[PDB]
């Protein structure tokens, strides 16, 4: 769990925004302590109006594309895994399904040549993913299983680094913000993203005190 | 990190040893490392990087006094788990000290120091002196005052060729200690 | 000796010599070693306006210069010592011998002679 | 900033390091930058001319004595506000002292001497001395004065080998040091 | 939170005005302790008659212009974002809507080419702004939604640095002045503004004792 | 202002440094001015001429006692006012002593020596001795009697002779200080 | 608050007058303790027969002249300004009305060109001033609003340095004189004025003991 | 990283401008420390109003011409490489595409005789360059892929030595200027260009202080 | 920044005037410490009655003349650049606009033959200059944009060397005079100008002590 | 500030008088310490009965004559400047009005040919001067502006070297005489003037002790 103490904006105590090391696949926790800044502003502490934003400082675009499928309940789904690797050079295609990132409510039998069958678990209707590995390069393949009636909509193809929609909390008794930071298994080692947090305080009458901070998530391998 | 704290040039110009290859850079690095490991150990200013620790706590008194082996980093919750708890509790220590106030009980704080700078001139002076001692005062020929010798029939004078106390540092750091 | 006594900053120089094409000869003094050393007098000095010493023998040392021993250097017959001060005119010494103090190989004691001390000597190159 | 208070040439002319430069100017200004962290860390005094200060006071000593953390000038009355008090009070201090009489009770006044403030030359002679002692005591030479009379206990060579006391500093900064 | 002590005007104790760093987007609180000056003037302490003034000493005029619109309640509003960036040179226009400074009672869908849709929140009538960033240059766009009846007036286009209208107070028991200093998201790094405050004391009879001080707001980036 | 009552020429003639260029005028001024208050604070005597004082007073003891802070003057009435007095009352001090007898009780008087022909030779001799010690004895080596450098095999004796007031300076000024009682 | 202790006239203890630094706009407080001079003279202490005088030792006569206006109650008043800055050289006239030294019971809207409208506050009859800034040079313009019947007189055009009419007092129980010292918004930095204070004691029978002292008020900027 | 200290304009301490060695293809960094010049002017330090200008003093005009092409999204682009080398004498044309300076979002297949096929990277609309080397002489070829609707504008054909648009910064806390210096792959070894930098300080009230300095960029090969 | 100490007029310690080097385009600062002369005259130090005078001792009268034009707000302005160079001999005219000394609130497009268009920045009314370079020799062209109503007056054609109108100040507490020395971009290297400064101190009653000194500014190139 | 010690008249310690160097335009201060003469005469020190006399030992009679004018308040005054230079030879007349020695309460516009207009300051009546430079030789022109009633009298045409009427002072406690020595701008370099000072001491009963000394003022240029 990462823990940062924020600068108190008092005019006293290499690059600007501090560092967070992350490993592809982990989902960690982050705590930020606004005590140094909000305690002197004697009021009603923090409020749950934080806002996050992710930006790329260096990306190294992916080689293999991701893909989207659809199927009704219970019926087996088929797909191919060779038109998701536009290769510039000539090389062989060692398709692989990592057991660490296999499906969650189904099973996949990797074929010999870029083929696979996803037999969904009986009595299950939802969204299901698994992360393939075409020659070292990773992408995700998302399948949505419908309750036989109309059609399911299309999920957003999770980004390399993201912060879950609603898992954030603030303890006004102690001025501590908690949020979750999840890294997709597709993140390439060496990249860096920039997370900025805009947190609002509040005064004893209900006015506003804004605070902004930036962080630099460095996708490294071997933790 | 030390290479920015003490540059070998400042040493070689203080100890007036730059023209004699007997004091190479690896040995002088050893001296400059043994003079910073005893600077943050007699004064307790934690020049070591991070070293997260997980130790067992034995809650001592009825006032509920928690003692710690190494100090925490002044602002990061020291979390307690186990020992009957079913929901780990987080406490904030007092900066500088290692006392807290509340199938065994455990604690996992963090120690050390992160940032490069904030090393006061008082300390370096002590460190320069300590090295300046060791580069030309090995463990032979127990000297006496004004670097002299003796033949004192009874015995000899003792504790003279121990560094850091015969020369400077022990007393050039006391200004950073307390009750 | 006391390492706080080595309170003189000197530059040991070697002499390179050649004749000018005009027929006369010229001497260059190239600096080889720079360090701290301790000097002490062992004889009085005759100054002779313009600074240059008036010693007659030119083989009796007048000053003793001690510095860190250095096993790879050979202080030859042709070594000088240029000593520069803050608000005193610089000096030129000519080495006349060396002695390895007690052969412990920790300090060289250079027996040298003051040649001249005036504000217009030619510093080393 | 320091060299404005203490020019380097004054350091050198005091400690005889002239026409005989011992450790170079860089080490000299390092010594200076450490000799202002023993002085004015040993005295308690700070570096600012004729300040006016604000501070919370307490009233330990039930009778009612107040102990200030400065020395109010002679004549200027200090004022007490805050806490239980109808309106700021006017107490004229005792010359050259910091003892007074009669929701946090606070006090403000003017310290220092009314005129120009250098750094009371006299808490500088120690700084010059502390520098001087550090130019010819780099730390290999065993010098040690005795504090106690009896002995160490074991064959230990006594001890006060500190500096800034063996140099005559502690007893030249002490004139500006309160003895409580 | 900033805390300043005033010079007490005794004939006693690099530029004139003490310094304030500010970051674009923050809103801090400033505390000024008049104790050293108004305690000797035994009277009835401070009053709520402070006066503020903002002035620039180095401004770096903005590149992208701001703009104003209007709409009635419930109806979606449209507009462009392309005639607000008169560019001297030739370059592309990476329009961006920062989530940190998005709208407050609606949603905006930035189009492909300087277009955007502001769907106002149902059952809401007031003013609502959001801050676009055309090629690094930030400006503000202010929209006012009418309660369908007549027309709403036009708000004043918040300046780079401001002190909110009425969030100031004085504690005559402790001679301390509190006010808020809010910095717009358009303030440009490197600029310097000058704030002069005029505070009046009062004697036990009710006359006036004036005091003037200044502070130099230096708009910096990264705190 | 220390230029008229301690001419630098007299210092340069006392410590015999009139040919030393390593003691510039500014350095000698720093010595002369750091020793006109490091041994005036010590004796608690202002050096300016008769200089009026005003200060609060707190009676001590059941029989009344007023401890002043200046040894005011010879033969001029000190007067008390404020503090429940209906009219300023005048007391006469006794020479040398600074104790008197009978909304804070105040007192005013005039301390100092009458003429500008200021501090007697006793004070000056102390400064001359203190300066001389300061110019040709920096604090860098511990000394011993005469000025020898001993060894002792044990702790040096140099508790004080490093840079303290070993010269008869400090003690000369004391002849003027005043043991309490 | 300034504090000066008088010389007690005993034949005992750069310039003559003690020095008082001032800033244009302030209104400060001065205290003098006559205890050293008025105590030995056993009598009735001080009396309230002090007399002050200001005279300039350095003036730097003003560039912009002052002017006078009149209007009745409620009726809005108009006026010009340019006719107050005779300029020797050719330049522009950046009229400014500082919010710090604006009017007190009205409102003034500066035009773009040496124009202004003074709308009096409803139901108010008295005098009102404000201080304009013609190109760095400051002057005052005084307006007197009449109770619709006849006419009001003409007030005296406040001087650079002044001592308010009667805000002075002397505490004969502790021999201390208090008076107020005000500086106009128009006093030019660098000037020096002289304040001479003639304070008179009294003997037990009612005769007099006079005392004269002086002070050098040097108008400085930024404290 | 080059680091220069400016002359301090005191009237005290072979040709005029100091030297900057560059290698074709690099993009280096330069730092200019104005502390010796702006520190004495105790004020608000530097401002971000620097201006650069590049002049050649020796050019050795290029042999091979540059060229510009256009194509829509997804469609392959073709082009020739033979009318870009006017040769005066008789010799052969060893067309080459160096792998170091290849394209950025496509791929080029050099033909047998000045032919090449730039297949743009799928789903991309922008500008793309690559640097061919017709017989020892190097030049650049620019292609713009349009987002299928209208047309793109035309880029300015990067010069031998340039100072990028917006990567300059100033830290007024320590009086240091950071700017980057990028060198085209077509710069011919031996040439020399001249850079003059006009940086403004600022006094404590917002006036200006200009300073001008020059640098001589000498394109060497191999460091 | 230059720092001069005056001779103290004691009858004790090539030309009489001290020397100042300048560079065409710089705007530097000069500090004069009158402590040597004004400290013994124990009084109120310096006053703000300095008076400056600029005179040439070598001029090298310019080749290219300057010129003046007029236009209203927002309306585009044109002009020629070829009647400004009376050339004695036969040569070609390489009209040039240095990017260092371009305009401030507008933009100019240099034509092919001494023609240029100054499109003023929208919403702006004042004066604007820019410095052209007709064949090595430099002059200035000044344009004034009027606020569409009448007409603006005509500014005075900045001299080779000048001292800004009001940027002088004096600290009576340390006897130091501060003033700015700004040089036109047109000053010809090799010329020498002469500055006389008449600075007036003051004694304790306000009488006057005058002082005169001279400084020879020699316009050099490259510092 | 010149500082002389007088010879003590003991019969003990090139020409007669000591020297004083002066520069045209200055107004300096001289201090003479009569201590060595009046101290043994134990008494009441000096008195204020000093007397001076100025005599020329080299005059170099002026080339340009001086002249006097008269005009009433507010009315513009005109004048000629050509009958003030009787020239022996034939040459041209480059009239000039120095800005250093311009008028004090008015303005002058030097015409093309020996003409000028002196517009007196509005609301002002007194005497006013300014120093013209007809072809290198300087004189003064005196004007007295009258308060419209009768006529002002005629002032005495200030001499080259003068000692102000009443700016002499003497401190009886330390035997020092202070006086001012001011030099007209018309003093031609190379001249020498002689100042004789007759100073009277006083014994303890009020009898006198006279003292005479002389000084040789040498008008030099460049200090």
């Amino acid at each position: 769990m990462y823990f940062f103490s924020v600068d108190p904006r008092n005019g006293a105590s290499s690059c600007c925004c501090e560092s967070i090391s992350a490993r592809p696949g982990e989902v960690n926790g982050v705590m930020v302590s606004y005590a140094a800044w909000s305690a002197p502003l004697r009021g009603h502490g923090l409020t749950n109006k934080t806002t996050f934003e992710i930006d790329g400082v260096s990306v190294t675009p992916p080689k293999v594309s991701n893909a989207f499928g659809r199927t009704k309940v219970g019926v087996v789904f088929e797909g191919t895994l060779s038109d998701l690797f536009p290769n510039p050079e000539g090389e062989q295609v060692e398709y692989e399904i990592s057991e660490l990132n296999g499906p969650s409510n189904g099973v996949v039998e990797l074929g010999a040549n870029g083929a696979f069958t996803y037999t969904p678990g009986a009595l299950f209707t939802g969204v299901d993913r698994f992360w393939f590995s075409i020659n070292g390069n990773i992408g995700e393949y998302v399948i949505s299983v419908d309750p036989t009636t109309s059609e399911l909509p299309q999920p957003p193809f999770t980004t390399p680094v993201y912060v879950p929609a609603a898992r954030r909390s603030v303890d006004p008794r102690t001025h501590v913000l908690k949020f979750v930071l999840g890294v997709s298994p597709a993140a390439i080692p060496g990249d860096v993203y920039r997370l900025t947090v805009r947190q609002v305080a509040i005064d004893c009458d209900g006015n506003e005190f804004v605070h902004i901070s930036c962080y630099d998530i460095s996708i490294g391998s071997c933790g | 990190n030390l290479d920015t704290l003490l540059p070998l040039q400042t040493i070689r110009e203080h100890a007036k040893c730059d023209d004699n290859p007997r004091v190479t850079d690896d040995l002088l690095k050893l001296y400059r490392e043994a003079a910073f490991e005893a600077a943050e150990l007699y004064t307790g200013l934690s020049f070591t990087p991070e070293k997260t620790i997980v130790e067992p706590i034995r809650l001592k008194g009825r006032r509920g006094k928690i003692i710690l082996s190494a100090t925490p980093i002044a602002g990061r919750p020291v979390v307690f788990y186990g020992g009957g708890l079913g929901s780990p509790l987080e406490l904030i220590p007092r900066p500088g000290s290692n006392v807290l106030f509340f199938s065994q009980l455990m604690a996992t704080y963090v120690t050390g120091r992160r940032c490069e700078n904030s090393v006061p001139a008082g300390i370096i002076i002590g460190i320069l002196k300590l090295i300046a001692w060791n580069i030309n005062n090995p463990g032979d020929e127990v000297m006496s005052v004004r670097n002299t010798l003796n033949a004192n029939a009874q015995g000899l004078i003792g504790g003279t060729n121990n560094g850091a106390v015969i020369s400077g540092a022990q007393d050039e750091w006391f200004r950073y200690r307390r009750v | 000796m006391r390492t706080a006594d080595r309170k003189h900053r000197v530059i040991v120089c070697s002499q390179q010599s050649d004749v000018d094409d005009e027929g006369r000869l010229l001497i260059t003094r190239a600096g080889v070693i720079q360090g701290w050393a301790a000097i002490a007098p062992v004889k009085a000095i005759r100054f002779s306006q313009d600074g240059v010493s008036m010693q007659k023998d030119t083989m009796q040392p007048t000053h003793d210069i001690t510095m860190n021993y250095n096993p790879d250097v050979n202080v030859s017959v042709s070594a000088w010592v240029y000593e520069h001060r803050l608000k005193s005119p610089p000096r030129w010494f000519k080495v006349l011998s060396v002695v390895n103090v007690d052969e412990c190989s920790r300090y060289m004691k250079i027996r040298c002679r003051l040649v001249e001390t005036s504000d217009d000597v030619t510093p080393p190159v």
